[PDB]
RNA sequence: CCUUCUCAAACAUUCUGUUUGGUAGUGAGUGAUACUCUUUGGAGUUAACUUGAAAUUGCCUUAAA
C-alpha cells in the first residue's frame, strides 16, 4: 500500500508554490509542499511534492489529474510507497553576488603571471608544441 | 605588433599536431581568446559589436559547405510589415551578382507560431549558421527564440541598421548585407575577463591574410577594452602567449 | 473550484506587468538621476491614434496641459500589483469606468506611463467638459447641521462660495476656466469634484447586445496597443467623440 | 432568436451579417392617421417638447441607450435653430 | 452649430437690439442667454472660444456677477441686467 | 475537450460568404494574373462526412478522429472503434454531436476528422493524442473489460 | 488556457555613411577546452551536443448568472 505523499512532474512555467498551496488547498489543508527549482539563478526544474493529509486524498488527487492537461504541458502525478521521504530542495533563489577580492598585490600577481607565462611556455614545449620567448 | 613568423609557425606547428596523433571537425576550428582587466558587471548582455575585417572567410565557407554536410548558411527575421513588401526576387537581381544568396525570410508571428515546439524551434535553427534579425526587434527576441540560440555564438543573433529613416528602402539592406559580409564579424560581451572568438579555419583563406586580419583586431582593440593579454588554441590545445601586455596589468590595484 | 489554467494565466500576466514594471521605475529612476548614457531613447514620445485606423507621432515637449483619463478594465489577468496599486488609489480611478481630469508635467508623465495599460487616455474638448460638468458631477457637503457623508448632485455655487470662497470662487464656469485655463493650481478641485462616475457603455446580456459588447472589445483590442517597451510612445484618443457615446 | 443561435453557436461574422439585415420599423402611417395631419399636429406638440428638452439634459445610464440622447439633442437643437432663425 | 441653409418680423420683439455685439463672460450662463439673443439680432463672443483657435469689437459686454475685479480704467462699461 | 474545440475552431470550415468572397476573388485574378487554383491557397480545415470521413481511413490520412455517442441509429459507428484500434488512428468518443454541429456549421455532424493541419499546432496535435492515448491505452482499454464479480 | 521591449537619437544628406545605446534565456543533462578571484569554497568568465516542453529529489469587476 502507498502513502499520502504524491510526486507531480512535467509542470509549466509560472506554477509556483504559491500556485500549488491556493490550488491543492481546496483538495486539503496540506502537510507540506515542496518544489523543485534550479539552485543556479533559481527557476523552475519542472517537478515537485506534497502530502496533503492522507492517503486518501493523495490517490484522488492523482486519479484526477493524472493526464490533466494545460496550456500545453501536462502534469504527470504519481503516488508513493509507504513514506518515501521528501528530503531536500530547500527553497533557492537567484542570489546576489559578492566580489571577495583582489587581495592580493598587483605587484606579486604580476610576477605570478611572469612566472605562469614561462611555465605556459614549457608546457606546451613538451606538449610538445614548441614556442620561443 | 605580433611576429607573423610566430603566427606561421603555430599555424604549421598545429597543422602537424592534427594530421597525425564530426570529431575532427571540432577539432581543426581554430580559437583566439583574450583576456581583459573586466567586462560589464551586473548588467547582462547580449550584443555583437561588427569588426571590421578585409577578407572574408564566409565565401571559403559557403565553398566548404557545398561539399560538407552543416549546410552554412543564413536566417532573416523582420517587422511584420515589410514581408509584403520585400521579396527573393530582388536579392536574387542582387547577391548572385556578388555570388550569394539569402535563404529565407522570416516575420516574428511565423517565429512565434510554427518556431515554438522547442524542439522543433532549435531544429529549425539549427542548420542555419548566420543568424540576422531587426534593429527593432533585437532586444525583444530572448523571450521569444530563446537563450539555445543564445548559447552558440554562430547562433546568436546579430541586428542591421535597416530602417532608412524614414521610407526605408531595399537598397539600405542590398548594400548593408555585402557590408556586413565581406567586411565585418560579429563578436560578443561576456561577464568577467575572458572572451573566446570561434576564428576561422585553416583550410579557408592564407595564413599571410590571417595574420593582417589579425593585426587589424588587435589595432582595434588594444583600446578598446584595456586588454590583457592573447592567446590562440584550436579546440583542445593550452594556451600560447603570442601577445602578452603587463603594461596595463599595474593598473589593477590602481582602480580599487 | 478555481481552474488552475485561469490561476496560471493570473499569475502570468501579473509576472509580465511585475516585470516591465520594474524595468520601466528603475529605468525612470535612471532618467531623474541623469546617468543617461545607456538608453535608447533619452526623450518621450508620443502617438495620437485616431482615425483601419491612422497614426501620428511627436514627443511631448511640455509645454504642459490638461487631459482627461479614464479607468476602463484590462487585460484581463492582471491581479494588482502593489507599485502601481499605491498610485493609482491616490488617483482615485477604482470601480472602474471612472474619470477624471489631470495637468500634466515630467513628474507625473511617468506615472501615465505606468498606469497606462489599465486606463485611457486623452485630451478633452470644451463642449466635452461642458456638457460633462453640466449633466454630471457629485459632491459631499458637511457644515452646520447633516454629517450627512452623501454624494451630493451640483446645484449650489453658495457651497462654492462657502467651501472655496478662500480661492476666489463662485459660479463655476469659473471652475471651468480653472480646468481649461489650467488656472490657478486646481488641487482644490482636483481634491474637491468627487471625480465622475460613469456609465456602463453598453449593458447587455441580452444577445442583441452581447454582439456589441464583441464589438465593443474588438475596436479596444485595435484601438489599444500595449507595446510594454518602456521607450513607447503615450497613446491618445479620440475623448470628444467616445464621451458622446459614455455621457 | 437566430442571433442567440448564432452567439451560442459561432459565426458571429453572419451575426453581424444578420444585424445589418433587418429593417427597423418606421410610424409614418402612425402619426398620418393619429394627427390629420398638420394643424392638429402643432395644437399637440407641447408634451413632446417638454419631454424631449427633459431628456436632453437628463443624463446618460443604464436603461438609456444614449444614442437616444444625442438624437435628442441634435433634434432639439434643431428645432431651437429654426425658431430662432425664424 | 446646426446652420440653416436656404434652398415681416416678431414686431417688436424679433431684432430687437439689432446691430448689438455682446462680449459674454464664462462666468454667466451662456445655455440661456443666448437663445433670446438669437431670437433678437445680436452678435455674442465668449472668451473661452478663442482658446483653441481700435474701437473694433466692444459694444456691448456681459458680466452680472456682483463684485468684479481688478476693474481697469478703460471700462465703457455697462452691465447686461437691464438687457435681462 | 475544451482544448481540442479551442485547437478545431481554428480549422473551423469556410461558409458560403467566405466562399462566393473568396471567388468573387479568384475571379478577379483567374482572368488576368495567374489561377492554377493557386490565387488562393490550399485550405485546411475539417472533414466532416462520414463516408469521406471513413474512406480516408484505410488509405490512411486521418491525424485523429472525434466519434459522437448519441446517434440514433448507433448502428452507423458502433464499427468505428474497432476499426481506428485496428488500424492503430487517434479515435475518442466525444460528449454531444451538436458540438460538431456547431464547429462545422451544422446542426450536427456525428463525426468530426482531422487530417490536415497547420504547422504550428502540431505539438499541441501530439499532445493531445497523447492525452488521450494516455485515457485509451490504459483505463479505457478496459472497456470490454470488468465483467462483475 | 494570458501571449511576448516591433526604434530611438547625433551628424551631414547617402536616393544613407559613421557613432551611440537598447535584450537577464524552458529546463534537463552529455562529455569535455581555457582565464580571473580567494582558499579550496570553487565564485565568475570558455570549444559543441542531444531532448515530443521531457523531468523524482544538490540546507480592477457586467469578464454575471
Amino acid at each position: 500500500e502507498y502513502s499520502g505523499i504524491i510526486y507531480v512532474s512535467r509542470l509549466p512555467h509560472g506554477f509556483h508554490e504559491k500556485e500549488l498551496s491556493k490550488y491543492f488547498a481546496q483538495f486539503g489543508d496540506l502537510k507540506e509542499v515542496r518544489l523543485a527549482r534550479n539552485k543556479k539563478t533559481g527557476n523552475s526544474r519542472h517537478y515537485g511534492f506534497l502530502e496533503f493529509v492522507n492517503k486518501e486524498d493523495a490517490m484522488i488527487a492523482q486519479e484526477s489529474m493524472n493526464n490533466y492537461l494545460l496550456m500545453g504541458h501536462l502534469l504527470q502525478v504519481r503516488v508513493l510507497p509507504k513514506g518515501a521521504k521528501i528530503e531536500k530542495l530547500y527553497k533557492y533563489k537567484k542570489r546576489v553576488l559578492v566580489e571577495k577580492g583582489i587581495t592580493k598585490p598587483v605587484k606579486q600577481l604580476k610576477d605570478n603571471m611572469k612566472q605562469k607565462h614561462e611555465e605556459r611556455i614549457k608546457k606546451l614545449a613538451k606538449s610538445g608544441i614548441e614556442f620561443k620567448w | 605588433a605580433i611576429p607573423r613568423e610566430r603566427v606561421i609557425k603555430a599555424v604549421n606547428e598545429l597543422i602537424k599536431f592534427t594530421s597525425k596523433p564530426e570529431e575532427e571537425l571540432k577539432k581543426d576550428l581554430q580559437l583566439i581568446v583574450v583576456n581583459n582587466k573586466s567586462f560589464t558587471g551586473t548588467s547582462k548582455s547580449f550584443k555583437l559589436k561588427l569588426l571590421n575585417v578585409k577578407h572574408s572567410f564566409y565565401k571559403p565557407w559557403k565553398e566548404a559547405s557545398a561539399t560538407a554536410v552543416k549546410d552554412f548558411k543564413v536566417l532573416l527575421i523582420l517587422k511584420d510589415s515589410d514581408i509584403k513588401k520585400v521579396s527573393e526576387d530582388d536579392l536574387f537581381d542582387q547577391l548572385d551578382s556578388e555570388g550569394i544568396k539569402v535563404d529565407e525570410i522570416i516575420c516574428g508571428k511565423d517565429l512565434k507560431t510554427v518556431y515554438k515546439a522547442y524542439e522543433a524551434r532549435n531544429a529549425f535553427i539549427s542548420q542555419f549558421s548566420l543568424i540576422l534579425a531587426d534593429d527593432s526587434i533585437v532586444t525583444s527576441l530572448p523571450k521569444l527564440m530563446g537563450g539555445k540560440a543564445y548559447n552558440k555564438v554562430e547562433t546568436t543573433p546579430i541586428s542591421i541598421r535597416t530602417h532608412a529613416n524614414k521610407e526605408f528602402s531595399l537598397t539600405t539592406l542590398t548594400n548593408n548585407i555585402k557590408k556586413v559580409y565581406m567586411n565585418q564579424l560579429p563578436v560578443k560581451l561576456p561577464r568577467g575577463t575572458t572572451l573566446n572568438v570561434h576564428l576561422g579555419n585553416l583550410e579557408w583563406l592564407r595564413p599571410e591574410e590571417f595574420v593582417d586580419n589579425v593585426e587589424l583586431i588587435s589595432e582595434q582593440l588594444i583600446k578598446a577594452y584595456q586588454i590583457r593579454s592573447i592567446f590562440i588554441k584550436t579546440n583542445r590545445s593550452p594556451v600560447l602567449p603570442l601577445y602578452y601586455n603587463q603594461d596595463v596589468l599595474d593598473e589593477l590595484e590602481a582602480k580599487k | 473550484f478555481v481552474r488552475a489554467e485561469s490561476i496560471v494565466a493570473k499569475t502570468l500576466a501579473t509576472s509580465r506587468e511585475k516585470e516591465r514594471i520594474k524595468r520601466v521605475s528603475i529605468l525612470e529612476d535612471k532618467k531623474a538621476k541623469n546617468e543617461t548614457q545607456h538608453i535608447a531613447s533619452g526623450k518621450d514620445f508620443i502617438l495620437k491614434i485616431t482615425e483601419g485606423l491612422i497614426r501620428e507621432k511627436t514627443t511631448y515637449d511640455g509645454k504642459p496641459a490638461l487631459l482627461f483619463i479614464v479607468r476602463v478594465r484590462g487585460p484581463l489577468a492582471v491581479n494588482i500589483p502593489n507599485k502601481a496599486f499605491k498610485i493609482l488609489s491616490l488617483l482615485r480611478l477604482v470601480e472602474t469606468n471612472t474619470g477624471v481630469f489631470v495637468k500634466l508635467t515630467k513628474n507625473v508623465y511617468p506615472l501615465l506611463k505606468v498606469i497606462a495599460p489599465y486606463v485611457v487616455i486623452g485630451k478633452p474638448s470644451l463642449s466635452s467638459i461642458r456638457s460633462l460638468i453640466q449633466k454630471r458631477g457629485r459632491i459631499i457637503y458637511k457644515g452646520e447641521n447633516e454629517a450627512e457623508p452623501h454624494e451630493i448632485v451640483l446645484n449650489d455655487n453658495n457651497i462654492v462660495e462657502e467651501q472655496l470662497g478662500d480661492h476666489g470662487i463662485i459660479c463655476v464656469e469659473d471652475i471651468i476656466h480653472e480646468i481649461a485655463t489650467m488656472g490657478e493650481s486646481f488641487s482644490v478641485c482636483n481634491f474637491f469634484l468627487q471625480p465622475f462616475k460613469l456609465n456602463r457603455e453598453v449593458s447587455g446580456f441580452g444577445s442583441l447586445n452581447r454582439l456589441r459588447k464583441i464589438k465593443q472589445r474588438e475596436a479596444e483590442s485595435r484601438t489599444r496597443q500595449f507595446s510594454n517597451a518602456a521607450t513607447a510612445p503615450v497613446i491618445e484618443v479620440d475623448i470628444d467623440s467616445l464621451l458622446a457615446k459614455l455621457n | 432568436r437566430k442571433l442567440t443561435r448564432a452567439l451560442g453557436r459561432g459565426e458571429v461574422s453572419s451575426a453581424k451579417r444578420l444585424e445589418e439585415n433587418r429593417d427597423s420599423y418606421t410610424l409614418d402611417h402612425i402619426i398620418k392617421e393619429r394627427y390629420p395631419s398638420f394643424p392638429d399636429a402643432i395644437r399637440d406638440i407641447d408634451d413632446a417638447l417638454n419631454m424631449l428638452f427633459l431628456f436632453s439634459n437628463l443624463p446618460s445610464t443604464n436603461q438609456v441607450s444614449s444614442k437616444i440622447i444625442n438624437d435628442a439633442q441634435k433634434i432639439c437643437n434643431q428645432w431651437l435653430a429654426y425658431v430662432a432663425k425664424e | 452649430s446646426y446652420i440653416l441653409e436656404s434652398r415681416k418680423y416678431d414686431s417688436p420683439v424679433a431684432s430687437l437690439f439689432s446691430a448689438f455685439v455682446f462680449y459674454v463672460s464664462r462666468e454667466v450662463p451662456i445655455d440661456i442667454l443666448e437663445f433670446l439673443i438669437l431670437s433678437c439680432g445680436g452678435n455674442v463672443i465668449s472668451e473661452a472660444a478663442m482658446d483653441q483657435i481700435d474701437m473694433s469689437k466692444v459694444t456691448h459686454q456681459i458680466v452680472d456677477r456682483p463684485v468684479l475685479k481688478n476693474k481697469v480704467a478703460g471700462r465703457t462699461y455697462i452691465q447686461p441686467q437691464w438687457i435681462f | 475537450a475544451a482544448e481540442t474545440f479551442k485547437l478545431f475552431n481554428k480549422y473551423r470550415p469556410e461558409t458560403a460568404a467566405e466562399k462566393k468572397e473568396r471567388l468573387t476573388k479568384e475571379a478577379a485574378a483567374v482572368a488576368e494574373g495567374k489561377s492554377k487554383q493557386d490565387a488562393s491557397p490550399k485550405p485546411y480545415a475539417v472533414k466532416y462526412g462520414l463516408n469521406h470521413v471513413v474512406a480516408l481511413i484505410e488509405n490512411k490520412k486521418a491525424k485523429l478522429v472525434l466519434i459522437a455517442n448519441d446517434v440514433d441509429p448507433i448502428e452507423l459507428v458502433v464499427f468505428l472503434p474497432a476499426l481506428c484500434k485496428k488500424m492503430g488512428v487517434p479515435y475518442a468518443i466525444v460528449k454531444g454531436k451538436a458540438r460538431l454541429g456547431t464547429l462545422v456549421n451544422q446542426k450536427t455532424s456525428a463525426v468530426a476528422a482531422l487530417t490536415e493541419v497547420r504547422a504550428e499546432d502540431e505539438a499541441a496535435l501530439a499532445k493531445l493524442v497523447s492525452t488521450i492515448d494516455a485515457n485509451f491505452a490504459d483505463k479505457y482499454d478496459e472497456v470490454k473489460k470488468h465483467w462483475g464479480g
